[PDB]
């Protein structure tokens, strides 16, 4: 598990160089934005239970065959596991937003999720369709354009943290494809 | 899938100009001896330097300009500065009157202006 | 294979939606840039041999164990395969630049390049050093004019460097 | 997906080469044509409910047996009248996708691949859909090259049905 | 309960203007 | 202008018998008499003052304004005489901020809340040109006071149904409270001051305390946030036969 | 602001009424008169440097007492804040010709203006000497058409009567 | 409040610009198509009483628990207040279509509407459904594709007015959600 | 050679360039009134060591909270760093007076200056006060109305240059505002 600081040391260890100079000036501007990243992880963890129950319900309203007899989200034992399967994905994305590096997402959650879901009979078309709803919710909460709740932040721009959290959620959908 | 330190270090390098903190400035020198073939202008570049010694001719003189203001020691009140990390020994002739402030007193020497 | 225009059409057809007026306007901003994206790609492919060869020569001067006898790029078979692997990654980045979307990049270059090199014994740490050398050789080549109408292209050269960053974290 | 952008990339990938000026000129022709294509897509989207319900009535006036004859294949019931207007809206939606993308790639993938086997199975006649597509070609009200762009995908759909 | 054809302080005025 | 709460779930507004008694030439009004009189004076004292609970040695300084009210039967002149009193400025002007004094004049003399910052700043434009008596007589001699109350009824909080802004109904519900609620409980400190100058709204539990009996006081709150996000751009799509159209 | 459209929809809002036929008869007159006042707007837009240059020095020619010391036009930065405050007013006449109402004048340029010029000792007679110079400098078939001059001058002397 | 000409001059006031011939070509086509804007708003106010009662009773049809004991359209007291409210919403979007800017709908009608409804107990999912019926009623009168009631217009497209008024009806759902 | 006078600034190093006697004689006939402008920039830079010595001490002369313990021109070195940046502003203004435009000033000296002072906690409400003392010295030295020192000039009027060098000092004040 690497964070954003461990990545620039592994890259410098391959050539056996001391960290200094231009990549020390790229690191001082990563911490200048370090409060925006801390402001924005909090704006997702605070809304984490409504983000999941809206994404699972919105996957169901598009495909109501999942709640038919014989559907994958049919019984109460299987409905409670999709609500659990879908908030572990959101939990591991919030680790990657706090760390600033998608290493912990890629190996503790995504490595082998596709082979697991097509061994339990889980439709990977619908799992992509719930992950893409959680992507639209996380970009709305970070840019503070939710229609259901407006948070309080200092004034400024956080469109690079929205580009980063969309790349993590696109990678979840591409992995379980 | 993204590198956060690479694509924000590149985004801060093209928006921010490379020239700010280097403290260079165009120093212009005019030479004129009255004649026509004596009138060069030299706009060369020098890194200017923070002159440490002549700030004490400004920082101290304004610290005694504001010491003697009766109506800028009120409406401009200074904060409550703590003393340093000196330890109390027990004898008052070292505690209250230490060796750095032993026998020090201000002498005022007025003249014309 | 999706470009940037087909990325939003495919996402609309999964819900059966017409494209809205705020999505057509975001797509015409890409047509508005247009000529400046085509000069990022033209500058990269017209210096493609110098970008790869100067980044390989600098890679072996830093990790000289790769061309030692018994190394992973000893024996011309393995040396010539190392050079076209660098030109493969530079080819698909220039594909992903002209499309505006990284779909052709991580579907048919990067999807399974971490576990391709792992099965071969190729050090994927050293491959990522080679992507980073071709990265800044290309972004130093993108933001110079040299017979080009002067303007601001910094939002496009931040997109080109993000494709190189996407290939770098994917092989290690 | 067959776009002018992804036909250029697929041309260079089948030859194993970088994007030369043969492929940069093909992409540039899409950008020169995308002005008229993206205003045609806006004007057909804003006229969607007018063009769909008007072109369903053009089929019921030329083929008036399609509202009388019983059976699941005809627009004689509540569910057949609802499925006829749903199919005009599928054809109008794929034309707007083709104008945005720039080629006959969405409706080749989503609409025409397997359409002959469906019409023969479910007994739908392809002369019904030609008549509704001739109404949309004569009622969008576009002019100039904006009409030239919209018409070129409407009678691409006509040549696959006729 | 306001009864629109009504006033409040010109009612004060005209009882001390018809006497004038 | 239907207003499903007003004469259904509340009471009827109090006041004098009619306004035709002024045109009667042998009287001034239907003469109420001192049991029908003082129970109307109990409703002016409960409305101009909040529930201030004025004592016997504070009502003695208001002896002159009632003695004129039981001869000249105008209700508007009684309200004007009670707002220039010492007992109105020692409760609502003396230890309060300026927009606290202004927001209680809308409660005590109009039964509504202020709708704007532009309407609120014009009341401080009248403070500069005549003090607090220029604010009070401009409310009383307004057109809005004439076509709702007049000389006949007490100025009560009226549920109208057809408010000129929806926010005007919200600030009326924050200003009046329950019947066990006076208006000295804040230490100065105007309640509506942040929402007037910014343009936001009120808190749902503070409004639903002041609603009547029988009007679902509080339900409807989802357990997520209570206000709206102005920066959010949602996708709301309509089904047509073919697909889904996002007319945005 | 105040315009032809905001007049009829706030007259409709206070009555609780829909847009009637008399309200749509008004905005037909906004369509018919628009080609006049959008020609005077886009003529003053591409010529605003030379019409505030001529309005600025006609102020100081009539009132040369402002360049006495202690007065309003004391030094060159106070001359430069006089040419700026008449370029602000010709911006608002361009805003009023585009809107088609007196809205941008009386709440960006006239509201509060008597209070700030009384405190800061700016005379209003110097402000109306500049604006009345441009009202006579207009001539009928050269600088605009004959109907654009009636729109352009009517917003000029609404500003004059507000400062008087 | 503002209209479509006042919206342009507050954009130029942030830059202290002049509204010149580059900015004026949007306003020269607002007056060029200005006959069709008037031609579209008396297509709506001529049918406004039929539009409200169909949208409210069409919401009762898809949700019959609104008129059972405990629904919030139950008695005559509550049903007349729901009929009054849908006439207020249709009134303010006819002002906004006439002006060409959604300022007057957003500050007078929609500002603070979400807090009234969660204090009075009004269901907001079915209230969005009554607005979304009369959005579809409004686009059918403008493009003259209603099944009854063909009005007499002139020939051409009004397809940009039909989607301008569909975005004004979408702001009502975004403000009470 | 004026295009080569921007070459010595753009290299981010030291290069010296000059004009000859015959080259300046062509320069003063090419540009208008250039004998005044070389008299303008000589009057500043002959007194440039007194101008930043009076302005930074004049900033303390009405705001002595900067040398208060807890201020920002306290502890021995911040006063020396403030005197360096006062002299940085004076050489870029006097080069903008010499070159005739502000095109070398707003991109190489003021670009990024506002974000640097709020990162360091530099009080930017007092640095505008230090610029306006240097503006008040500059219009005295151009128009020879300096009371304590009178130079020797050829007769005429220089109020166009004094309005020009005042306007460059507002551009420093507009960027840090
Ligand atoms: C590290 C990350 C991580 C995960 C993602 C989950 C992955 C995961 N999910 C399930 C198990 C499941 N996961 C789902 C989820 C879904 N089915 C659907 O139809 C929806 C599309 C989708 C919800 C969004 C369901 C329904 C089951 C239950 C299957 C069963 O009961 O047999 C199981 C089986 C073992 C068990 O259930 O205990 C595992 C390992 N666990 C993890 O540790
Ligand atoms: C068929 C059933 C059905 C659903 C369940 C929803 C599901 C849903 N929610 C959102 C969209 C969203 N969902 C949320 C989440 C929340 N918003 C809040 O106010 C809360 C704090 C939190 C959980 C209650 C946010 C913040 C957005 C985007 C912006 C916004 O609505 O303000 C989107 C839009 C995705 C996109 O933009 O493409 C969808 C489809 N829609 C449906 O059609
Ligand atoms: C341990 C708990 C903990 C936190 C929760 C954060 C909280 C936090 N966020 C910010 C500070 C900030 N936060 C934002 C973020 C945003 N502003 C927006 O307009 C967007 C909607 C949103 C995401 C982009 C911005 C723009 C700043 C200003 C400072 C900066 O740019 O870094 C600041 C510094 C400013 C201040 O002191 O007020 C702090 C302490 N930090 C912590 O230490
Ligand atoms: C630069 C150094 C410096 C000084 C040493 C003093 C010296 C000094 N004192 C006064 C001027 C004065 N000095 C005194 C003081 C006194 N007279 C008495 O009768 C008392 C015995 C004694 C009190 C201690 C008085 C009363 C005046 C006149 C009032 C005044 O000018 O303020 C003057 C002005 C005289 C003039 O205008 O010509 C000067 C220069 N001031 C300075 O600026
Ligand atoms: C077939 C191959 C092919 C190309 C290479 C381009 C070539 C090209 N680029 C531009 C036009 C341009 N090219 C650039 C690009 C840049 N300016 C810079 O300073 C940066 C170095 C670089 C950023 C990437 C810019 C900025 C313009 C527009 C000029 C401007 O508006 O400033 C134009 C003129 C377009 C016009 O203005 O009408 C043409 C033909 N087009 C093609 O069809
Ligand atoms: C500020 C000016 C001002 C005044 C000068 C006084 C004058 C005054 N007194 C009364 C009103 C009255 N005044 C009296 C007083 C008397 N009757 C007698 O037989 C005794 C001789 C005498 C006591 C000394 C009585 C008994 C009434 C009430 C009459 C009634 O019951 O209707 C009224 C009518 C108001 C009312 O109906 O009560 C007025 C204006 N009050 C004022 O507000
Ligand atoms: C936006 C509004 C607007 C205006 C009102 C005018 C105002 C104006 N008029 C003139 C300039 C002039 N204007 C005129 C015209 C006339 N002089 C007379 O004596 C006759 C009464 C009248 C004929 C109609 C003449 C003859 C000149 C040149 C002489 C002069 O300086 O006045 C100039 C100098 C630049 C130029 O010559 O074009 C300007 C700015 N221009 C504008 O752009
Ligand atoms: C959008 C509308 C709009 C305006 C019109 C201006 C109005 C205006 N002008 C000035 C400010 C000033 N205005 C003048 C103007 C003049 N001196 C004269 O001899 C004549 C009376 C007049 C030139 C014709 C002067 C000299 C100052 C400086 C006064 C001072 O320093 O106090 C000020 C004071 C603050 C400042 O310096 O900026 C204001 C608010 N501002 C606006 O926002
Ligand atoms: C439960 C009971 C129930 C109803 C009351 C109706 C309610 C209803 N009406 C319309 C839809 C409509 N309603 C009208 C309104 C009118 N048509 C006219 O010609 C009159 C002038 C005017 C009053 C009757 C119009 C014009 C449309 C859309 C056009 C159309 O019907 O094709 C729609 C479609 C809206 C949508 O698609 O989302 C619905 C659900 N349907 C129901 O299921
Ligand atoms: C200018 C903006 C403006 C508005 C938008 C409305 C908003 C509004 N609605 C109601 C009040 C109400 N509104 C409804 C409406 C509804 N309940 C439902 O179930 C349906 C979904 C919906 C009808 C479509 C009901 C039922 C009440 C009465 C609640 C009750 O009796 O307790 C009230 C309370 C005032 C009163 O009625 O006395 C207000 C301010 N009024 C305005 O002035
Ligand atoms: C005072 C009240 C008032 C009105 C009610 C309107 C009435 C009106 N509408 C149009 C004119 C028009 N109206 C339409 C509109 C349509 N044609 C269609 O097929 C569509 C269904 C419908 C779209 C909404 C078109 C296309 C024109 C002609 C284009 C134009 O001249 O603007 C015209 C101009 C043509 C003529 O003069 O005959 C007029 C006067 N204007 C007013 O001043
Ligand atoms: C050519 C580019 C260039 C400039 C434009 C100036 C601007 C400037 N000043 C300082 C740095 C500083 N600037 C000040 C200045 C002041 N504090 C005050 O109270 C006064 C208002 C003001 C002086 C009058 C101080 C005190 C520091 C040092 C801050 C510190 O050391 O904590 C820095 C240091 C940031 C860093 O090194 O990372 C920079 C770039 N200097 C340059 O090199
Ligand atoms: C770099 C070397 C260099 C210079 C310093 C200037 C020096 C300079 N300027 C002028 C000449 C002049 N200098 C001024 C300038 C001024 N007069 C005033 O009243 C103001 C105080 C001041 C403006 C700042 C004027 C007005 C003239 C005469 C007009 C002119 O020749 O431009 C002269 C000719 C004087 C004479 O005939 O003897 C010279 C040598 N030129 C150079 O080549
Ligand atoms: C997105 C690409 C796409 C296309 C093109 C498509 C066409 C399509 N139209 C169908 C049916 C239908 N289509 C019609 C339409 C008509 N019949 C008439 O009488 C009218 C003249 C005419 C309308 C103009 C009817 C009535 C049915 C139902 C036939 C049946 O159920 O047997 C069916 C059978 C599915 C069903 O039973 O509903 C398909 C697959 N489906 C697609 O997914």
């Amino acid at each position: 598990m690497l964070d954003a600081f461990s990545r620039v040391v592994v890259n410098s260890d391959a050539k056996a160089a001391y960290v200094g100079g231009s990549d020390l000036q790229a690191l001082k501007s990563f911490i200048a934005d370090g409060n925006k990243r801390l402001d924005a992880v909090n704006s997702i963890v605070s809304n984490a239970s409504c983000m999941v129950s809206d994404a699972v319900s919105g996957m169901i309203c598009e495909n109501p065959g999942l709640i038919s007899p014989g559907g994958n989200c049919y019984t109460n034992r299987r409905m409670a596991a999709c609500l659990r399967d879908g908030e572990i994905i959101l939990r591991y994305v919030s680790y990657a937003l706090l760390a600033g590096d998608a290493s912990v997402l890629e190996d503790r959650c995504l490595n082998g999720l596709k082979e697991t879901y097509i061994a339990l009979g889980v439709p990977t078309n619908s799992s992509i369709r719930a992950v893409s709803i959680m992507k639209a919710q996380a970009v709305a909460f970070i840019t503070n354009t939710a229609t259901e709740r407006k948070m309080s932040f200092a004034a400024g721009d956080c469109t690079s943290l929205a580009s980063e959290v969309a790349s993590y959620f696109d990678r979840v959908g591409a992995a379980i494809s | 899938v993204v590198l956060p330190v690479a694509r924000a270090g590149l985004a801060a390098t093209a928006k921010k100009n490379q020239y700010m903190g280097t403290s260079v400035a165009p120093e212009i020198v005019l030479t004129d001896k009255g004649s026509d073939m004596s009138r060069k202008v030299k706009t060369e570049d020098k890194k200017v330097a923070a002159d440490q010694a002549a700030a004490m001719g400004i920082l101290a003189n304004m610290s005694l300009y504001a010491s003697l203001n009766p109506v800028k020691r009120m409406t401009y009140k200074a904060k409550e500065q703590a003393p340093a990390y000196v330890k109390k020994t027990g004898n008052p002739v070292e505690d209250f009157y230490p060796s750095s402030w032993r026998n020090m007193a201000p002498v005022i020497s007025l003249s014309a202006n | 294979m999706l470009d940037a225009f087909a990325k939003v059409v495919a996402q609309a057809d999964a819900r059966g939606e017409f494209l809205s007026n705020t999505q057509i306007d975001a797509l015409s901003k890409m047509v508005k840039e247009g000529n400046q994206r085509l000069d990022i790609v033209n500058k990269v492919t017209s210096n493609a041999s110098a970008i790869v060869t100067n980044s390989a020569r600098a890679l072996f001067a830093e990790q000289p164990q790769l061309i030692q006898p018994g190394g992973n790029a000893y024996t011309s078979r393995r040396m010539a395969a190392c050079l076209r692997d660098m030109e493969i990654v530079l080819r698909y980045v220039s594909y992903a630049m002209i499309a505006g979307d990284s779909s052709v990049l991580d579907d048919r270059c990067l999807n399974g390049l971490r576990e391709t090199y792992q099965a071969l014994g190729t050090p994927g740490s050293s491959v990522a050093v080679a992507i980073q050398k071709m990265k800044d050789a290309s972004v130093a080549l993108a933001n110079d004019t040299t017979g080009t109408p002067i303007g601001d292209c910094s939002s496009l050269v931040a997109e080109l460097a993000g494709y190189f960053d996407r290939a770098a974290v994917s092989v290690v | 997906m067959k776009t002018p952008i992804t036909e250029a990339i697929a041309t260079a990938d089948n030859q194993g080469r970088f994007l030369s000026n043969t492929e940069l000129q093909a992409v540039n022709g899409r950008y020169q044509r995308a002005t008229a294509s993206l205003t045609a897509a806006k004007a057909l989207t804003g006229s969607a409910q007018r063009l769909i319900t008007g072109a369903a009535q053009a089929v019921y006036n030329k083929f008036p047996y399609t509202t009388q004859m019983p059976g699941p294949a005809y627009a004689s019931s509540a569910i057949g009248k609802a499925k006829c207007a749903r199919d005009i809206g599928y054809y109008l939606r794929m034309v707007t996708y083709c104008l945005v993308v720039g080629g006959t790639g969405p409706m080749d993938e989503y609409l025409v691949a397997g359409l002959e086997e469906i019409n023969r199975s479910f007994d739908l006649s392809p002369s019904w859909y030609i008549e509704a597509l001739q109404y949309i070609k004569n009622s969008h009200g576009l002019s100039g090259q904006v009409a030239n762009e919209a018409n070129a995908y409407i009678d691409y759909a006509i040549n696959t049905l006729s | 309960r306001r009864t629109v054809s009504f006033n409040a302080r010109v009612a004060r005025n005209k009882s001390q203007a018809k006497k004038i | 202008a239907f207003s499903s709460i007003q004469n259904v779930l509340t009471d009827a507004p109090l006041g004098t018998p009619s306004a035709m008694g002024f045109l009667d030439e042998r009287t001034e009004k239907p003469l109420m008499g001192p049991s029908e009189m003082d129970e109307l004076v109990y409703a002016v004292y409960k409305q101009v003052f909040g529930n201030a609970h004025i004592m016997e040695s504070e009502r003695a300084e208001l002896r002159d304004a009632e003695s004129l009210f039981r001869y000249l039967r105008d209700v508007r002149e009684f309200v004007r005489a009670l707002a220039k009193s010492n007992a109105y400025t020692s409760r609502f002007l003396q230890g309060n901020q300026q927009y606290r004094f202004f927001e209680l004049n809308f409660k005590h003399l109009l039964g509504r809340g202020p709708r704007s910052l532009e309407e609120m700043a014009s009341h401080s434009a009248l403070y500069a040109e005549g003090g607090f008596e220029a604010v009070i007589d401009a409310i009383l001699d307004s057109d809005e006071y004439a076509q709702e109350f007049g000389s006949t009824v007490v100025p009560y909080c009226r549920f109208k149904g057809e408010y000129p802004t929806n926010e005007e109904f919200n600030r009326m519900l924050v200003l009046k409270g329950a019947n066990s609620t006076s208006d000295k409980a804040g230490k100065g400190r105007s309640k509506l001051c942040y929402s007037i100058a910014a343009g936001c709204s009120q808190n749902w539990l503070s409004m639903s305390k002041a609603l009547p009996f029988g009007t679902e006081k509080g339900t409807g709150f989802n357990l997520i946030s209570s206000s709206r996000n102005p920066a959010a751009r949602p996708r709301i799509g309509t089904k047509i036969p073919g697909g889904v159209v996002f007319s945005s | 602001m105040k315009s032809v459209i905001t007049t009829v929809v706030s007259a409709a809002d206070a009555a609780g009424r829909f847009p009637s036929n008399s309200d749509l008869e008004s905005i037909q007159g906004n369509i018919q008169r628009s080609a006049a006042r959008l020609e005077a707007a886009e003529k003053l837009a591409g010529n605003h440097e030379a019409v505030v240059k001529e309005a600025g020095d006609a102020c100081f020619a009539k009132y040369a007492y402002l360049k006495n010391p202690g007065e309003a036009g004391e030094n060159q930065e106070k001359i430069n804040k006089c040419y700026r405050d008449v370029d602000h007013y010709m911006r608002l006449v361009n805003y009023c010709l585009v809107v088609g109402g007196t809205g941008p004048l009386d709440e960006w340029g006239i509201a509060g203006a008597r209070e700030v010029y009384r405190t800061l000792n700016l005379p209003t007679s110097a402000y109306v000497a500049s604006i009345a110079y441009t009202r006579d400098r207009l001539c009928v078939p050269r600088d605009m058409s004959a109907q654009a001059g009636v729109e352009f001058s009517a917003y000029l002397d609404y500003l004059i009567n507000a400062l008087s």
